[PDB]
């Protein structure tokens, strides 16, 4: 998704709410990385570390599937024509197809003289 | 509190006490096993059960069907005119309907 | 010849000591695959019955050769894993192995289908114990009791579908005896006759719809990675759809239509979903979806050139998907963790494996003929004679074939590696043979594909 | 000279080496497949008289491996 | 002699039943005798052996 | 060799007539390497058929003829159908590779003459107009998998055919 | 037949038809056997005992008892068999009426395509 205008450096101020803002940034993310630099800077680990925010990413998709859809509304309806849906599409296009081929084995043959394979 | 929960430890062999080895403890075992009778299925299994497969033991009329066939076609070739298919397994039916 | 000296396994593993075990589990297995090559495949022009009727002869079925393949690769990769633990638990889950061994031999030998019902569920008991216990994840239940109220669920009504045909029309039992049977005149009432043995293949041979139970088979893993190889075995071991179609239903193919349809969604939104996936365990299990779904379209549409594609991908699949289990189990056996995303590093710490990992994967698109092109492709030619439009909606599929392959491939190409510390050395000797054993097979079959498809080839 | 960029190589190499071992163990079957070709008869194209159908090998045609 | 049987005794049991399992399916054929010469496909007047082949 | 047509004989017969050069590079390459590996290759061929001596003649080729056609016994019965189903199948597996002999007659019809291609031969083509229109109509190519009762079905149906069309006529 | 007409009722085996000769070193009696052998096995896993194979020496008494009343039981599998085909035939020959006969046909059957 793109606007007019390409987000980069678009509609910045200095202000003071947002120079507390950068600072709330800032302070989790030495915080995060402080415990990192205390597991990787010793010879003692020797393995794979956690990290409690990538097991949760993948628990985001793995899990989580039935505690979620307790509100099934309208959105629920429209996900279910786009997938139940399309398969009564193709059931009026390969009929029609079949019927049409169907149709010229008993009368006006159109199947070739050379065909043997199936 | 876990009490006995807490006993979880990370163990690998890979050099360490092993010098260089597949089986997990002893020398003597790892040599004998993962090197000898590992690579045994490698060389009957897999080397001399190359000439088996399907080459060999003529598998299913492949090569039996070719020579068949040829006395078949020069054959009717000389007496009959059609060749081969004209009324597949089909003499004197008794009516249809 | 095939049965006896595989029961004479379970005394060899427990008399023997507590010191060895796997030597003997190991190098035994080896010598009865090698003779089971030696005697089935020899064949007439219709492949004549072995003895009385316990375990008959072979029709159709190279199939045999795989099991009996995996009957030695079963126990290789399983090494790392129950190693830590009790000396007389590593003697029961290679004897459930064997009991695995014993029930799958009798299933593809056995030309029946009322003894052949009894031994087509009796391989899920040995997994059910095989999944349920040693899964390092949690939710083993969550996909112990889905791995059989799904599939008991579907061939539980083979016992009101096989006897009702055998106390009306003669009697089952060889298949060569099976000429009794007349074209059914469809009607409403024998709708649930064609239905009742269809759900029972539907489950174990994955669709669109009532596909969740391989999944969760595959991502919570029961036994390291060689365990998975038998799960593997159970979606080919659902092969007696190629018996039933051909022979108890010839006439009905219209009550097929809907079930086609079905399948062939079950490959875009099957492959699909196969991209955007964390588990690298996940990213085969989805992709397994859709090769096994190939073949089910091939059963349907009962073309002699579509079985021939439908024989060699029962094949193909087997040993192309255990294959890429094998390498998840590498990787799990290192990282500790099933995430794509983490583990991240070939080449510069796996030298050598990630040739494997190249040709594991190329393997599953259309490579030069070594099973697979024999058998994808096969299906493709003889659905075209069926309809026009299929190749629309195949070709599709043979684009995202790619990005099951190349997504595993490149999500792992990257020579990072910050966070990871372990894997130090790049494989065992034994992890190294168990890459070669499933690919040079293969290889093999490029010469002589003879044994690799045969229904009346 | 420098020390340069390494890998494991010796886990690597030995694999290859332990391979191919058991290839030229099994390489002399290969190497008396082509003499029994060059040593033994093979096969001959002539028509059967009524004597005997079957004797050790019914119908085999090429390679005395097959017989 | 001491050193063999004592080593080994579970490893003789897995090649001696493969020759148990080729004794046991093998004479399954002498239960079902029926069709041996009878039924024009593979007969063939017997010459010097009895009943053609087992 | 006599199953296989093929055409009589070539000419392939060089002039060379003008220009001098170094007579030709073609010609004096051919007697090169006729001597050099060629006539080497030739006499340890001949060194090895020599040294065979001792050959078994062998049966090949196995009779087994008719024993009841599938069209002749009736009613469900192991005893009489199996040597009738055995019979077709026979029949269906050599013409596979009948066809594949016709087949292989048009293959050397188009390399042999290359700029024709469809302004000669004729014989070849009107052979496997014929043959692949029976094989369609006859040995399956529509009706299903293989099978020997569904035959019999099979050629009932053209049977039919031949029977309404004729009476209005 | 369930109902007895021509059977003595409460029979030890039979004895009232001996007549049928019982299998001597049969499949099926061997796999009684295993089962007598495989019961003297798991009963060292009730009480804790030393090696399930070489353990205790009672273990003869469990693959006796397994063949005895097995060749019993295997005794009758063959006489209630006999005695349900012997009723089967005998209906056939004294009504006649009921079955019938038909061989050889010319009959037509509907092909399918594809």
């Amino acid at each position: 998704x793109x606007x007019x205008x390409x987000x980069x450096x678009x509609x910045x101020x200095x202000x003071x709410x947002x120079x507390x803002x950068q600072a709330e940034r800032l302070a989790i993310r030495s915080r995060l990385k402080r415990e990192y630099q205390l597991q990787y800077y010793d010879p003692s680990r020797r393995g794979v570390i956690e990290d409690p925010a990538l097991v949760r990413w993948t628990y985001a998709r793995s899990a989580n599937i039935y505690p979620n859809f307790r509100p099934n509304t309208k959105t629920s309806l429209l996900g279910a024509l786009f997938g139940i849906g399309p398969l009564v599409f193709w059931y009026y296009v390969f009929k029609t197809d079949r019927d049409r081929k169907e149709k010229l084995i008993q009368e006006g043959k159109l199947d070739r003289t050379f065909n043997i394979s199936y | 509190r876990w009490q006995e929960d807490p006993e979880p430890e990370d163990e690998n062999l890979y050099e360490k006490n092993p010098d260089s080895h597949g089986y997990d403890k002893d020398p003597a075992v790892d040599i004998w096993n993962m090197r000898v009778v590992f690579f045994f299925g490698f060389s009957i299994v897999l080397v001399l059960g190359s000439t088996f497969v399907a080459y060999l033991p003529d598998y299913r009329m492949q090569e039996w069907a070719r020579r068949e066939a040829e006395r078949l076609v020069k054959y009717r070739e000389a007496h009959g005119l059609p060749i081969m298919e004209s009324n597949c397994f089909d003499p004197s039916k008794i009516q249809l309907p | 010849k095939y049965i006896i000296p595989t029961i004479m396994l379970m005394p060899l593993t427990w008399l023997s000591k507590n010191n060895m075990i796997w030597v003997n589990s190991t190098a035994h297995s080896l010598l009865i695959s090698f003779t089971s090559l030696l005697l089935m495949n020899q064949f007439g022009d219709n492949s004549l019955n072995f003895s009385l009727l316990f375990f008959s002869d072979s029709l159709s079925t190279p199939l045999l050769i795989l099991t009996m393949w995996l009957l030695p690769l079963m126990l290789m990769a399983s090494q790392h894993h129950l190693s830590k633990e009790n000396l007389t638990r590593k003697k029961l889950f290679i004897t459930m192995l064997i009991s695995l061994q014993l029930f799958l031999i009798m299933t593809f030998t056995a030309m029946e289908l009322i003894l052949f019902y009894i031994l087509f569920e009796a391989t899920l008991v040995p997994t059910l114990i095989i999944i349920t216990r040693w899964g390092n994840q949690t939710e083993r239940l969550n996909a112990g009791l889905y791995f059989l109220f799904y599939t008991l669920a579907g061939s539980l009504p083979l016992l009101v579908a096989l006897i009702y045909i055998q106390n009306t029309v003669g009697s089952l039992n060889f298949l060569m005896l099976q000429y009794w049977v007349q074209p059914v005149h469809n009607s409403w009432s024998n709708v649930f006759m064609w239905l009742a043995c269809m759900m029972a293949f539907m489950v174990k041979m994955p669709l669109y719809g009532l596909h969740l139970w391989l999944p969760k088979a595959h991502v919570e893993a029961p036994i390291a990675g060689s365990m998975v190889l038998a799960a593997v075995l159970l979606k080919l071991g659902g092969y007696g759809m190629l018996r039933i179609t051909l022979i108890l239903n010839p006439m009905t193919d219209f009550m097929a239509y809907p079930f086609i349809m079905l399948s062939l969604w079950g490959m875009i939104m099957t492959s699909s979903i196969c991209l955007r996936q964390t588990d690298l365990k996940s990213l085969i299990a989805y992709s397994s979806v859709s090769h096994m779904a190939l073949v089910i379209v091939a059963i349907l549409i009962q073309t002699p050139w579509s079985y021939m594609g439908a024989t060699a991908l029962m094949i193909a699949h087997g040993l192309t998907s255990s294959m890429l289990f094998c390498l998840a189990n590498s990787n799990y056996e290192r990282i500790h963790s099933r995430t794509m995303i983490l583990a991240r590093g070939l080449q510069t710490l796996l030298p050598l494996m990630a040739t494997w990992w190249l040709l594991a994967s190329l393997t599953n698109l259309a490579l030069p003929p070594t099973i697979n092109l024999i058998g994808e492709l096969f299906v493709v030619m003889s659905t075209f004679s069926w309809s026009n439009i299929t190749i629309i909606l195949m070709g599709v599929n043979m684009v995202i074939t790619a990005l099951y392959s190349l997504y595993m491939l490149i999500m792992t190409q990257r020579g990072k590696y910050t966070y990871h510390i372990n894997n130090i050395s790049p494989s065992f000797t034994r992890e190294n043979a168990l890459m070669s054993l499933h690919i040079l097979p293969l290889l093999l079959l490029t010469l002589n594909p003879k044994i690799i498809l045969g229904p009346l080839y | 000279r420098l020390f340069i960029i390494k890998p494991s190589g010796f886990y690597d190499k030995r694999f290859l080496k332990l391979l191919r071992f058991y290839i030229l163990l099994t390489g002399i079957p290969v190497a008396i497949g082509i003499t029994l070709i060059n040593v033994x008869x093979x096969x001959x194209x002539x028509x059967x008289x009524x004597x005997x159908x079957x004797x050790x090998x019914x119908x085999x045609x090429x390679x005395x491996x097959x017989x | 002699l001491l050193q063999v049987v004592r080593d080994h005794w579970v490893h003789v049991l897995v090649p001696m039943g493969f020759v148990f399992g080729y004794y046991l399916d093998r004479k399954n054929d002498e239960k079902l005798t029926a069709f041996r010469n009878k039924s024009l496909l593979y007969k063939r007047e017997l010459k010097p052996n009895e009943e053609v082949t087992w | 060799x006599x199953x296989x047509x093929x055409x009589x004989x070539x000419x392939x017969x060089x002039x060379x007539x003008x220009x001098x050069x170094x007579x030709x590079x073609x010609x004096x390459x051919x007697x090169x390497x006729x001597x050099x590996x060629x006539x080497x290759x030739x006499x340890x061929x001949x060194x090895x058929x020599x040294x065979x001596x001792x050959x078994x003649x062998x049966x090949x080729x196995x009779x087994x003829x008719x024993x009841x056609x599938x069209x002749x016994c009736q009613e469900k019965d192991v005893l009489c159908m199996f040597e009738a189903e055995m019979q077709w199948r026979r029949d269906y597996k050599v013409d596979q590779e009948i066809v594949n002999i016709i087949q292989e007659r048009l293959k050397a019809c188009q390399q042999r003459e290359g700029e024709s291609h469809r302004q000669n031969c004729a014989k070849e083509l009107e052979q496997f107009t014929q043959v692949v229109k029976a094989y369609q109509d006859r040995y399956x190519x529509x009706x299903x998998x293989x099978x020997x009762x569904x035959x019999x079905x099979x050629x009932x149906x053209x049977x039919x055919x031949x029977x309404x069309x004729x009476x209005x006529x | 037949x369930x109902x007895x007409x021509x059977x003595x009722x409460x029979x030890x085996x039979x004895x009232x038809x001996x007549x049928x000769x019982x299998x001597x070193x049969x499949p099926r009696l061997a796999f009684v056997g295993f089962l007598g052998y495989c019961s003297g096995l798991i009963d060292n896993a009730i009480r804790r005992r030393p090696v399930l194979l070489a353990g205790l020496h009672r273990q003869l008494l469990y693959i006796t008892s397994f063949v005895f009343v097995g060749y019993y039981l295997l005794k009758r599998q063959d006489y209630m068999y006999a005695v349900r085909d012997h009723d089967m035939f005998s209906y056939i020959k004294s009504h006649x009426x009921x079955x019938x006969x038909x061989x050889x046909x010319x009959x037509x059957x509907x092909x399918x395509x594809x």
